[PDB]
Order: C-alpha cells, then sequence, then structure tokens
C-alpha cells in the first residue's frame, strides 16, 4: 500500500507489492483520443497496433518479454510483462521502440498491414459491440465538438485516410517528457527501477510541450440509431457527471451504487437491496442494466446503461428509473447510503487491487498524470465512509433534479419517447 | 458518413455565456400562463355561480 | 435573466405562489382597470351627473 | 373473425352482451342489475315526454301536472309509469345491494365497483328528490325547505349556500325552475356512471353465489343470461303494471294532492318510504349539526366494508353466524323505516335510537368481529396439532 | 386478516386443554352447519385467491392435488346451480378435509414478511 514518486528529469512513479509473481514496466502518456481531431482520429489506436505488432511483439517474446497497452480518453500506456528478474530487460525494450524503432516501425510493410487489421477491428465493433457502441455515442452527442467526443477507437473515415507522416506528428507532439510518466508495478522497488533509469542519459526533445485547445462542454442532446433487425433495445442516458480531482467525486460514485447493476438472470441479482427492482421486475422490462460515473480530466459522465428486449414497455423501463433518481434529492434513506458505501469499498477494492500488474501500471500511471500523486485506498475508504445523506441530496439538488441529459441508442428504439418526455421526469410536481 | 461526425447545430444553440438564459424565461412563460389562468377559471366559476343568487327583481323590501 | 434567479433559482413556479399571485392580481387589476374606464368617461357618469344636480 | 368481433361498435356489445364469460352459477341475485337499466330507460322516457306539457314557474307547476293527468293523451299512465316506476328503482336498488353485501362482492378485487356504485346510489337519491320537488305539492314544499336547510347545519357560511340554493329568501319561484333544470340533468350523470360501474364490473367479470373462482367454467352471456334476465324482466313489468293501473297512489302521499303553502307545515310528514329509514336516523339525534352528520354518515359507511370485513372466504353462504347477523341488518333497517313512519313518541323515540346504534354496529364492530371469530374457528376445526 | 394470524390464535387454543375441549366440539358444529362439504368441497378450496400470497401458493400446490381441486371446483357449481345437493356418499369426510393448501400460503407469508422487513430495517452505527 505504498505510493512512491520521485523526479530527476523524468517523473518516476513505482507502487511495489513483494508476493506478485511477476513485474511490469512502461510509459503512461498525459495524452489520449482527447487531444485528436475529428481527422487525425485513430491515430492513438494506431500507434498501440504497431507497437503491438507482429514483429516488435516476436523480438520481445525471444527474450521473454509479453507486451498490453491500452487507449484511453486522457490517457495512453504502453506496458512490458516481466518475471521479477528481467525488470532490466524491460527497459531495454522499451527504450528500444521508442527512440532507436521510432522509424522501424513505421515501414511501408508493416503500416500498411497495421491498417488493414484496425480497419477490420473498429469496423467489426461498430457492427456487433452494440452496448460499447452506444456508450461511445453517448460520449458523442453528450460532448459534440469538444475533445471527449472523439471514440477511442476512432472513426473508419479517419482511419483509412491515415498517413504515416500523422502518426509521427502526433508522436512529435505529444510523446514528449513532459507529457509522460514511467510506471512500475509489480514487485520491484522504487529504488530499484530508478537507477537503471538515471543510469542512461539523453533527454530527446526536451522542453516541448503538447499544444492546447478548448474546454470540454455539456450539451443536452440525443442520437438515436435505430435499427430495426437488431432483437434487442440498447440504450445509456446520463447527465454532466464529475470529473476526476472534484470534490464530489465519491459522492457521485457512491449514487451510482445504490442503484447499482442488474441481470435478469443471475437469480442473486434479483434479490439485491435496490428499489428498483420492484418495479421493473413485474413485467421484466429489461435483461439488464448499469449504473456508472465516469470521470475524465474535464468532466465526466453520470447515468446508467440498460438493454431490453420487452420492446413495448421501454417508456416504463425509462420512467421508473428516472423516478428512482428523483428520489436522491428528496427521499434517499440512510440505510441505502449504507448499502451503497460497503459496496463500494468493494468494487473500489477489486480494482485497486487485483492480481494483475497491468491494471495497476494503468491506473497508477493516469492518476499520477492528473494529481501528481495516487490517492491510497485507506484515504478513500475514510472519505467514502464519511458520506452522509445530506451530501447526496444536495449533489443530486445540483447534478440530477431538472437537469439537462444525454440519450444514445441502437436496435428497435421505436418505444423510447421523445425527448422531452424523457427530460421531464427528471423532476416531480410540487405544493 | 460516420454517425460520430455530429451535424450542425450553431444556428440554433445560444452562445453559453449564461447557462440559465432559456430556463429562466420558459419558466416565467409558464408561470404567467398559470397565473392568469387561474385568475380567468376564478373569475368564470364566480361569474357563473353568482348567476344563481336572488335576481334584481326579487330583492323586495315589504 | 438574473433577476428570476433570486426569487425562483432555477425551479419553475409553484401551483401555490401561482395560486397567491391570481388572488393578488385579481384585485390589484380590478382597480386599475375601474379607474382608466371612469377617468376616460368622466363627464358623462352619474357620479359627474349627481355633482351638477341639487336637490 | 366473425363481423361482430371486428367492427369497432358492434365488438363493445360483443364483449359485453354476446360473448362475456359469465360463471355458470349465478342465481336470480344477479339478475337486478339489468332491471336496473331497465329502470333508468323507464324513467328517462316517460320523464322527456311529461317535460314537453310541463312548467316550472311555481304559479303553474302543481297545474301543469294536473293538466298532464287530465288533457293529455295516456297522461295519467306518462305519470304514474314515472311516479312508481322512481319507487320501483329503490326496490331493486336496495335488493341489488343487498345482494352485494352477502355475497361479499364489496371485496377485492372489486372495490372500485363498489365504490362507484355508492355515488350512483347517492345520486339517484338526489334525482328523485328533486323530481318529487317538481309537483310543488304540500311536500315538496317542505320538503324542498328541509334539504336545503340541511347545508345550514355547516358552520359560518352554512346559511349563505342555503340563500345560494334557495335564489332568495324563501323555497320560491328561482327554487322550484332550478330544481326542475337540474332533475333534468342529473339522469345523464347517472347514466355516465352507469358506464363507469360497466367498465369496473368487466375487468374481473362477476362473482357467483360460492364466493369462489368462476374461471374453470364459464358459459356465454348470449343465450343463457339474455334469456334468463327476459323472466325477470317480464315480472318486473307485471308487477309494476298492477300498481300503476290498479293502485297508483298507495306509494305517494295524499299531501301531495294539496299546492304548495309557504305558511302552512302539515300536521303529519311522512317522507318517501324510500327515505324513511334516513329520515329516523336524522330524527334519533336532538343536535342540528350531529343530526345531519350522522345521516351522511348512514350512507358513506357503505365504503368501510371492504377492510372491516376481516373473513378470509368471500360471502356468507357458508357462515353460519354471519348470515344470522346479516339478517338482524336487514329487518334493523325495515325497523328504522318503520320508527320513520311514527311520531316523536316514547317507545319510539328509544327504539329509534338504539336501531341507528345497531345499523352502525354492524359495519363497524359486528362484522369484523363475527369475521374474525369465523376464520378461527374453520381452522380448529380440522387440524390435528 | 394472514393466516399466520389464524394459526397463532388457533394453535394456542390448541394447545391449551382448557379451551381446547371448550371450543373444538363447537367448531365441529359450525363446519358441519356450514355445509359445504355437501357440496364435495374443502375447506381450502373455498379461500378467496384473488391476491398474490393465494397465486404463489396455487403455484405451488404439486399436480395431483390442482387436478383435484379442479375437478372439486367445478363439480361445486354444477351441483349449486341444479338447486340440488351431492349424494351422501360423495360428501367430503371429515377425514379427507385437510388443509392441504395450508402449509404454501405460510410458507409464502413469510417470505413476503422478510421482504418487507429486509426492505425497511434501519441501520445502528
Ligand atoms: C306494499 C308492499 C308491496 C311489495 C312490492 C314487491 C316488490 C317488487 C319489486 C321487484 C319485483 C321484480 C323482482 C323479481 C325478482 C326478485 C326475486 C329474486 O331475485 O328472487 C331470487 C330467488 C333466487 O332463486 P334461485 O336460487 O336463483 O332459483 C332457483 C329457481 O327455482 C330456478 O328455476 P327456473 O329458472 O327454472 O324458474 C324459476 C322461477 C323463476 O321465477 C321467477 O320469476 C324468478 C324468481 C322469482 C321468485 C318470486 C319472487 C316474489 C315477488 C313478488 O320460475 C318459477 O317457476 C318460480 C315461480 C315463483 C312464483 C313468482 C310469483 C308469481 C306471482 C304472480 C303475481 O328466487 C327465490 O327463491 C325468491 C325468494 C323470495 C324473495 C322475496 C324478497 C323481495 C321482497
Ligand atoms: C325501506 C323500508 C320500508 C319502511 C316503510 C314501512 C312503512 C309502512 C308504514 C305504515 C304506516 O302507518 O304508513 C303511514 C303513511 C302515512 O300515515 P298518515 O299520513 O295517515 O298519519 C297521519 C295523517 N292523516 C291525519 C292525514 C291521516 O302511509 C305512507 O305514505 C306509506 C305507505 C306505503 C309504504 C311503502 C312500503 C313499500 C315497500
Ligand atoms: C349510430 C350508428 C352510426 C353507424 C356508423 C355508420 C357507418 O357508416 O358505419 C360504417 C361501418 C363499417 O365499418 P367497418 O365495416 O367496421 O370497417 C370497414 C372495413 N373494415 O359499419 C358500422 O359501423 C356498422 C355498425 C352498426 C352498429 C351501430 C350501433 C350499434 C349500437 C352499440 C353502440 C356501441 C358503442 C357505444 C359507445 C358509448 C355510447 C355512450
Ligand atoms: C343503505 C343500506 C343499503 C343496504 C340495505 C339493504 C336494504 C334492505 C334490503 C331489503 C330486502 C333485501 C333482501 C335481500 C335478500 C338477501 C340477499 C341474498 O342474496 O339472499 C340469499 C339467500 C339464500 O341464498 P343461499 O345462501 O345461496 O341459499 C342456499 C343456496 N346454496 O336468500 C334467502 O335466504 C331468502 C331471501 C329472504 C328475503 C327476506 C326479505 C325481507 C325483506 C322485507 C321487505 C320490506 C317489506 C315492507
Ligand atoms: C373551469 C373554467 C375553465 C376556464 C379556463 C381559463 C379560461 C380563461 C377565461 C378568461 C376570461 C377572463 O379572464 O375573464 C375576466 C372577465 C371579467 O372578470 P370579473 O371582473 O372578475 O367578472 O370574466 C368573465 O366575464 C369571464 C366569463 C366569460 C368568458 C368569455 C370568454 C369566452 C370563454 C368562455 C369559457 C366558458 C367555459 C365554461
Ligand atoms: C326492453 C325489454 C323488452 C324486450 C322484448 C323481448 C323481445 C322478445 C324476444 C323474442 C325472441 C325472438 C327469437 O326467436 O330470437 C331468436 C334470436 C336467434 O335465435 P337462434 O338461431 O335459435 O339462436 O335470438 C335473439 O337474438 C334473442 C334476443 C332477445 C333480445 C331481448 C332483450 C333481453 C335483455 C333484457 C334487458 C333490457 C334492459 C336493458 C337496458
Ligand atoms: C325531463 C326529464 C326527466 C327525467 C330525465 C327524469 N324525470 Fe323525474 N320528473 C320529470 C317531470 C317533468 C316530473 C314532474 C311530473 C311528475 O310529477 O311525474 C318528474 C317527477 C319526478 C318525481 C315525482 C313523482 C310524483 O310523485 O309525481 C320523481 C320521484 C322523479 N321524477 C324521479 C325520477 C328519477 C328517479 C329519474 C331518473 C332516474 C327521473 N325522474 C328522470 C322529468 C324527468
Ligand atoms: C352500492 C352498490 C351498488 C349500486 C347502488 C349499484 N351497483 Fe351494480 N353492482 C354492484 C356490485 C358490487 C356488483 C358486483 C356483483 C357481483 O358480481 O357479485 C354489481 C354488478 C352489477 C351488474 C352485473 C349483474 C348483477 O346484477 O350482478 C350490473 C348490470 C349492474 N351492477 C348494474 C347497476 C346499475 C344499472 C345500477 C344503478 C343505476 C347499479 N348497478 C348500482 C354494486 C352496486
Ligand atoms: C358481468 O355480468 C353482467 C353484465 O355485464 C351485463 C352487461 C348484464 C346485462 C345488463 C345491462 C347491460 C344493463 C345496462 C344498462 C344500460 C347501459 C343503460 C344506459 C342508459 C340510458 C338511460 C341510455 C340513454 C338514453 C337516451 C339518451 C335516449 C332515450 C330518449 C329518447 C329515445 C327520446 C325520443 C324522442 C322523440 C320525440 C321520439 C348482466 O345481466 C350481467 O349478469 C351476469
Ligand atoms: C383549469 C384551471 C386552471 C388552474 C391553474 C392552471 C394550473 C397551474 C399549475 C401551476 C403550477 O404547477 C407547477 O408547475 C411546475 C411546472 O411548471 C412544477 O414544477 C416541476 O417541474 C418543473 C419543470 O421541470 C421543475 O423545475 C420543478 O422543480 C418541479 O417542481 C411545479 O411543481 C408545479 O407546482
Ligand atoms: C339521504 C337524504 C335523506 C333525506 C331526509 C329528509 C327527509 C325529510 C324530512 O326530514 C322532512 O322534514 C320533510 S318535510 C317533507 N319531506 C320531508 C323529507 O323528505
Amino acid at each position: 500500500a505504498e505510493v512512491t514518486q520521485l523526479s530527476n528529469g523524468i517523473v518516476v512513479a513505482t507502487e511495489h507489492n513483494p508476493s506478485a509473481h511477476t513485474a511490469s514496466v512502461g510509459v503512461v502518456f498525459g495524452s489520449g483520443a482527447a487531444n485528436e481531431n475529428p481527422y487525425n482520429n485513430g491515430v492513438s489506436n494506431l500507434w498501440k497496433n504497431i507497437f503491438l505488432s507482429k514483429e516488435n511483439s516476436a523480438v520481445a517474446a525471444k527474450e521473454g518479454l509479453a507486451l498490453s497497452s491500452n487507449i484511453s480518453r486522457d490517457f495512453q500506456s504502453y506496458i512490458v510483462s516481466s518475471l521479477p528478474g528481467s525488470t532490466d530487460k524491460s527497459l531495454d525494450f522499451l527504450n528500444q521502440s521508442f527512440i532507436q524503432q521510432k522509424a522501424n516501425l513505421l515501414s511501408s510493410s508493416n503500416f500498411e498491414a497495421t491498417k488493414k487489421s484496425v480497419l477490420k477491428q473498429v469496423q467489426d465493433f461498430e457492427d456487433n459491440d452494440h452496448p460499447n457502441r452506444v456508450l461511445e455515442h453517448l460520449h458523442s452527442t453528450a460532448f459534440q465538438n469538444t475533445p471527449l467526443s472523439l471514440p477511442t477507437r476512432g472513426t473508419l473515415e479517419s482511419l483509412e485516410n491515415l498517413v504515416v507522416a500523422d502518426l509521427e506528428s502526433f508522436a512529435n507532439n505529444h510523446f514528449l517528457n513532459s507529457n509522460a510518466v514511467v510506471v512500475g508495478t509489480g514487485n520491484i522497488k522504487h529504488e530499484d527501477l530508478v537507477n537503471s533509469i538515471e543510469s542512461k542519459n539523453l533527454s530527446l526533445q526536451t522542453g516541448t510541450k503538447p499544444v492546447l485547445k478548448k474546454k470540454a462542454a455539456f450539451l443536452g442532446s440525443e442520437v438515436r440509431l435505430r435499427d430495426d433487425t437488431l432483437p434487442k433495445a440498447w440504450i445509456s442516458l446520463a447527465v454532466e457527471g464529475e470529473p476526476v480531482n472534484s470534490p464530489n467525486y465519491f459522492v457521485a460514485k457512491l449514487a451510482a451504487q445504490i442503484f447499482g447493476s442488474y441481470n435478469a438472470f443471475e437469480p442473486a441479482s434479483r434479490l439485491q437491496g435496490i428499489k428498483l427492482l420492484d418495479n421493473i421486475q413485474e413485467y421484466q422490462l429489461c435483461d439488464n442494466f448499469n449504473h456508472f460515473s465516469l470521470s475524465y480530466k474535464d468532466s465526466g459522465l453520470w447515468g446508467f446503461s440498460t438493454a431490453t428486449r420487452n420492446v413495448t414497455m421501454i417508456d416504463d423501463l425509462i420512467h421508473f428509473t428516472l423516478k428512482q433518481w428523483n428520489r436522491l434529492t428528496i427521499s434517499v434513506t440512510d440505510t441505502e447510503v449504507e448499502r451503497a458505501k460497503s459496496l463500494l469499498k468493494l468494487q473500489l477494492g477489486q480494482l485497486y487491487e487485483s492480481g494483475n500488474p497491468v491494471n495497476d501500471a494503468n491506473l497508477l500511471g493516469a492518476e499520477v498524470l492528473i494529481k501528481g500523486s495516487k490517492l491510497s485506498l485507506g484515504e478513500a475508504f475514510k472519505k467514502i465512509d464519511a458520506i452522509t445523506v445530506k451530501d447526496v441530496k444536495a449533489w443530486a439538488g445540483k447534478r440530477l433534479w431538472d437537469q439537462d441529459i444525454a440519450i444514445a441508442g441502437t436496435g428497435q428504439i421505436e418505444g423510447l419517447l421523445d425527448y422531452m418526455r424523457i427530460r421531464s421526469d427528471m423532476s416531480m410536481m410540487r405544493w | 458518413k460516420s454517425t460520430y461526425r455530429t451535424p450542425n447545430f450553431d444556428d440554433v444553440l445560444k452562445e453559453n455565456n449564461d447557462a440559465d438564459k432559456g430556463r429562466s424565461y420558459a419558466y416565467f412563460m409558464v408561470g404567467a400562463m398559470g397565473l392568469l389562468s387561474s385568475a380567468g377559471a376564478k373569475s368564470t366559476v364566480e361569474t357563473f355561480i353568482s348567476s344563481m343568487t336572488a335576481t334584481a327583481d326579487v330583492l323586495a323590501m315589504a | 435573466s438574473s433577476l428570476y434567479k433570486t426569487f425562483f433559482k432555477r425551479n419553475a413556479v409553484f401551483v401555490g405562489t401561482i395560486f397567491a399571485g391570481a388572488f393578488v392580481f385579481q384585485t390589484v387589476f380590478d382597480t386599475a382597470i375601474t379607474s382608466w374606464y371612469e377617468n376616460h368617461n368622466k363627464g358623462k357618469l352619474w357620479k359627474d351627473v349627481k355633482a351638477r344636480i341639487a336637490a | 373473425m366473425a363481423f361482430r368481433k371486428s367492427n369497432v361498435y358492434l365488438s363493445l356489445v360483443n364483449s359485453y352482451i354476446i360473448d362475456s364469460p359469465q360463471p355458470s352459477s349465478i342465481n336470480y341475485w344477479w339478475n337486478m342489475g339489468s332491471l336496473l337499466g331497465l329502470c333508468l330507460v323507464i324513467q328517462i322516457v316517460t320523464g322527456i315526454f311529461m317535460a314537453m306539457h310541463y312548467s316550472s314557474n311555481i304559479e303553474l307547476a302543481f297545474s301543469s301536472v294536473e293538466h298532464i293527468m287530465r288533457d293529455v293523451h295516456n297522461g295519467y299512465i306518462l305519470r304514474y309509469l314515472h311516479a312508481n316506476g322512481a319507487s320501483f328503482f329503490f326496490m331493486v336498488m336496495f335488493m341489488h345491494m343487498a345482494k352485494g353485501l352477502y355475497y361479499g362482492s364489496y371485496r377485492s378485487p372489486r372495490v372500485t365497483l363498489w365504490n362507484v356504485g355508492v355515488i350512483i346510489f347517492t345520486l339517484t337519491i338526489a334525482t328523485a328528490f328533486l323530481g318529487y320537488c317538481c309537483v310543488y305539492g304540500q311536500m315538496s314544499h317542505w320538503g324542498a325547505t328541509v334539504i336545503t336547510n340541511l347545508f345550514s347545519a355547516i358552520p359560518f357560511v352554512g346559511n349563505d349556500i342555503v340563500s345560494w340554493l334557495w335564489g332568495g329568501f324563501s323555497v320560491s319561484n328561482p327554487t322550484i325552475q332550478r330544481f326542475f333544470a337540474l332533475h333534468y340533468l342529473v339522469p345523464f350523470i347517472i347514466a355516465a356512471m352507469v358506464i363507469m360501474h360497466l367498465m369496473a364490473l368487466h375487468i374481473h367479470g362477476s362473482s357467483n353465489p360460492l364466493g369462489i373462482t368462476g374461471n374453470l367454467d364459464r358459459i356465454p352471456m348470449h343465450s343463457y343470461f339474455i334469456f334468463k334476465d327476459l323472466v325477470t324482466v317480464f315480472l318486473f313489468m307485471l308487477i309494476l303494471a298492477l300498481f300503476v293501473f290498479y293502485s297508483p297512489n298507495t306509494l305517494g302521499h295524499p299531501d301531495n294532492y294539496i299546492p304548495g303553502n309557504p305558511l302552512v307545515t302539515p300536521a303529519s310528514i311522512v317522507p318517501e318510504w324510500y327515505l324513511l329509514p334516513f329520515y329516523a336516523i336524522l330524527r334519533s339525534i336532538p343536535d342540528k349539526l350531529l343530526g345531519v352528520i350522522t345521516m351522511f354518515a348512514a350512507i358513506l359507511v357503505l365504503l368501510v366494508l371492504p377492510f372491516t370485513d376481516r373473513s378470509v372466504v368471500r360471502g356468507n353462504t357458508f357462515k353460519v353466524l354471519s348470515k344470522f347477523f346479516f339478517f338482524i341488518f336487514v329487518f334493523n333497517f325495515v325497523l328504522l323505516g318503520q320508527i320513520g313512519a311514527c311520531h316523536v313518541e316514547v317507545p319510539y323515540v328509544l327504539m329509534g335510537q338504539i336501531a341507528t346504534f345497531i345499523y352502525f354496529a354492524y359495519f363497524l364492530i359486528i362484522v369484523p368481529v363475527i369475521s374474525t371469530i369465523e376464520n378461527v374457528l374453520f381452522y380448529i376445526g380440522r387440524v390435528n396439532k | 386478516q394472514s393466516f399466520t394470524s389464524i394459526a397463532r390464535i388457533g394453535d394456542y387454543i390448541l394447545k391449551s386443554p382448557v379451551l381446547s375441549k371448550l371450543c373444538v366440539p363447537v367448531a365441529n358444529q359450525f363446519i358441519n352447519l356450514a355445509g359445504y362439504k355437501k357440496l364435495g368441497l374443502k375447506f381450502d378450496d373455498l379461500i378467496a385467491e384473488e391476491n398474490p400470497i393465494m397465486q404463489t401458493a396455487l403455484r405451488r400446490l404439486p399436480e395431483d392435488e390442482s387436478y383435484a381441486r379442479a375437478y372439486r371446483i367445478i363439480r361445486a357449481h354444477q351441483t349449486e346451480l341444479t338447486h340440488h345437493l351431492l349424494p351422501r356418499n360423495e360428501w367430503i369426510k371429515a377425514q379427507e378435509d385437510v388443509p392441504y393448501l395450508l402449509p404454501y400460503i405460510l410458507e409464502a407469508e413469510a417470505a413476503a414478511k422478510e421482504k418487507d422487513e429486509l426492505d425497511n430495517i434501519e441501520v445502528s452505527k
């Protein structure tokens, strides 16, 4: 449970955990899809794909190393996993690919074979992964004409028109030092890694900063992707949430836990202590749903997602759910808040502490990049337990009560009523 | 075209410097409509009811 | 309009405040009208004629 | 499908009168409903034809009814039909209501059905009364006076509501004319209410004498019950005929053949027979305000029955204690009526007071107590441990 | 009134030899005067079913009992409409008049009551 981080030339961050069996090293950049443009959208996803290409991947495999990378909105990360002993051979492969081979990975035979893969990849996504496709579109309309609206995997149109020069252009503007953090998780010590790094000098484009832009903003709107040939209806709905490093980051995350997630087929799920289940189970209004409090640097999204085959009662699904959310402003109970506290701790635990160093790396790098440090799991619990009913009520009265929303859906959505109908349910009549 | 590229709404959108601008106007409008409607309903109801009170020709003081 | 946000603060006007305002309006408006009306017809009314009479 | 099923208008008729699934075992007590519709029609038809010859002015009302009696061809048939029809309307309504009481028709899931029925009963009382005032006989005038004064019991504004209702200093020409206008209006509100009654009946269907489900054995309304309804419709007409032609004034009051007089109230006032039980209840309370409140409560208490019936089975068919007490309630009601026709004298006043007590106690004490006891008896008579 | 409540009172009386000898004979006389047995019905057949508890109960009832309940109810309606009673040798005997649905009704009520309790549990820190 130690968050160690020191700066010499490069800001090095590590979180050691003795019993681990393995160790992971890599760099995480403070720039992701939210830094691209509508036309070069998909560059970051492309980088990730070449970094994992058959050529580069075969080199580290001989050495007994494994590769992993993830593209997000605010950040990007390249990671190399290894045994606790080869904690040095990872640092060689890292520098070899980001300085020496930052021109060998971009050959006219590799880039074309990779481009052909992300194209079949992103296409496959839009053709079949409906729930994620919808959540991606939710960000698209909620933050339109603003950074957060750009899909992480990029659009098929900005992708097929992307050239090697664009990769370089992006890389030379974001893969800088002042916008980077070298992460090390697994078992290796902070002082073990920091030495192998402060050994090899060379700055490589120092003093350079990435370009700036215009702040992200929420806009009440919707995008309806009707498709009557699909067998279900997938919809996502949300209000403007909380950004990371916000006084209410936790109240919000707790508020989502109150309604939580559900799966109509799993017996135990049907028994949960969520009032909403009394309303939706009578006529079986949906196969599943899940609330969330997504947070980013400039903004966030608080809402839920759901999938259903009861295409003639979608208005009741949406109506009941939004009536429950009304309660957070006027009648949420102590026991509901308490049930949430326990469950939030359990999930926040399983995330920050799993048996996989790669997840730890991403989380560590991402956090240190936005707030210059990581909040310890124990420090979180103290904040979570401190939340009162009054807090939830004040938060909801600001974020949920009579506030614009964003909607997105695909499939048999004829039954999803108009905007103003849904919008009206964000409140209740009173004397 | 890509569904992620949201069409232009610039002509319709209000340059948000005052977020609660349209809300204040709409709510005032609805409120004034409710005010005048209630006054009218009250006057109409009173008009019908008072038509059942004693007529001018029967209030003779014997 | 910040003039609205001072009295109602981003919420609509409630029935009670509507009904209350309606009762106030009904009286104020009626006086304003009866006044303007009688002034416009000054000299033609019985009030005015009664003064010019002495019995 | 058949045309009767597909046509927008015919399907309504088909679902309510032709294909409606009825419990195979319902008895003749279930025939009162149709008889009530028939009564409603007879009242509306004969009323409109007489309205053609009636004058509402206080100086002409009484004589215009005499004009209907002496000059209008078949006029006396119209008046005696309308008048005797009102009485028959109540005889049948009480049986309809009593049938519901006995079989637990008021129980869930037919509460809405029962509540709408209470509203109809109130509207019917109001309608008959207004009609009664249109004759403008001696009873008419005083009835119009008493019932409108009932509102003065309300504190503060009460006497105002009254002078308002009268449209003047006393029951006069503005009163009787508004009463006629109102007597014509209300029957159409009853009709609309009767439709809502039927809508509520259609969602769960009729109950049956066994008090259990009818879902395992139903037979079509058409043929079986259409023809069974015909049996009582004709019997109903035969009896009404006997009064209309052979004894037209037996259910009326001689004082109504005397024009209303503002200065003289008859030495002996006996209201309409169907109002007597309520008249007795009113008279039994030596306080003005409490007197009218208790009378109105005698009607509203019908609303309480779905909650005070603690039983686990519907109806009194298989219940010894409940059947017995059901009849105490019935004859207590008749007694109240008999007391209402007597003078406020010694043995009667106390009898009236006790009967009133018993009436309310049935709903609030006897039913809940008895039904609980019966529940337990049913249990301990079969469980062996 | 719930069956849990009916059982509480009924069992208390049934155990105490004071009331058990005083009441049961009256109850037995009551049941015979009711006459439902002459129609081929068992008391449990008479319970009003239009509520969730009874619907759950009838749903859990094993197949063979269900077909039998059905035959008894239909047979009852037919006799009633003919204004007769079944021939005495067809009447339900006291040994047969068993509370077969009762165990399902009580189980459902407890399940229901628990849920009501759990949905409203307060918490003391
Ligand atoms: C205009 C249509 C009209 C309708 C609809 C109507 N009536 Fe009448 N009613 C009259 C007229 C006209 C009189 C006066 C003539 C008379 O005394 O019969 C009257 C008189 C009465 C009387 C006095 C009877 C008597 O002793 O003379 C009663 C009671 C009555 N109506 C009951 C009813 C009931 C109950 C209904 C309906 C369910 C009804 N009326 C519907 C017109 C109507
Ligand atoms: C205070 C109660 C009450 C009043 C008054 C009432 N009803 Fe009903 N009615 C019922 C109930 C309860 C039922 C259900 C009977 C059952 O299935 O056990 C019913 C059923 C019916 C039925 C179905 C057949 C039957 O008789 O059971 C008809 C038709 C009907 N009512 C017509 C009417 C009409 C027409 C009126 C009067 C204008 C009326 N009712 C007034 C309570 C009432
Ligand atoms: C589930 O169980 C049921 C059941 O559902 C039903 C429906 C019935 C059958 C009974 C009924 C349907 C009764 C229904 C009664 C009505 C709908 C009455 C509606 C009433 C009215 C008064 C209609 C209004 C009439 C008019 C406006 C016109 C009259 C005036 C005229 C014609 C004036 C003409 C003028 C000139 C100058 C010629 C049962 O017996 C039954 O038992 C088991
Ligand atoms: C026919 C006779 C006519 C009588 C008068 C007409 C009706 C007037 C009703 C007036 C006010 O009724 C009032 O409406 C506003 C909506 O505008 C309601 O407001 C509700 O919705 C608004 C809008 O999303 C929310 O901001 C608010 O927090 C919420 O309470 C308010 O709670 C209710 O009290
Ligand atoms: C449910 C309403 C019951 C009506 C009760 C009022 C009964 C009633 C009186 O109390 C009365 O003093 C006179 S004088 C002439 N008619 C009446 C009459 O009907």
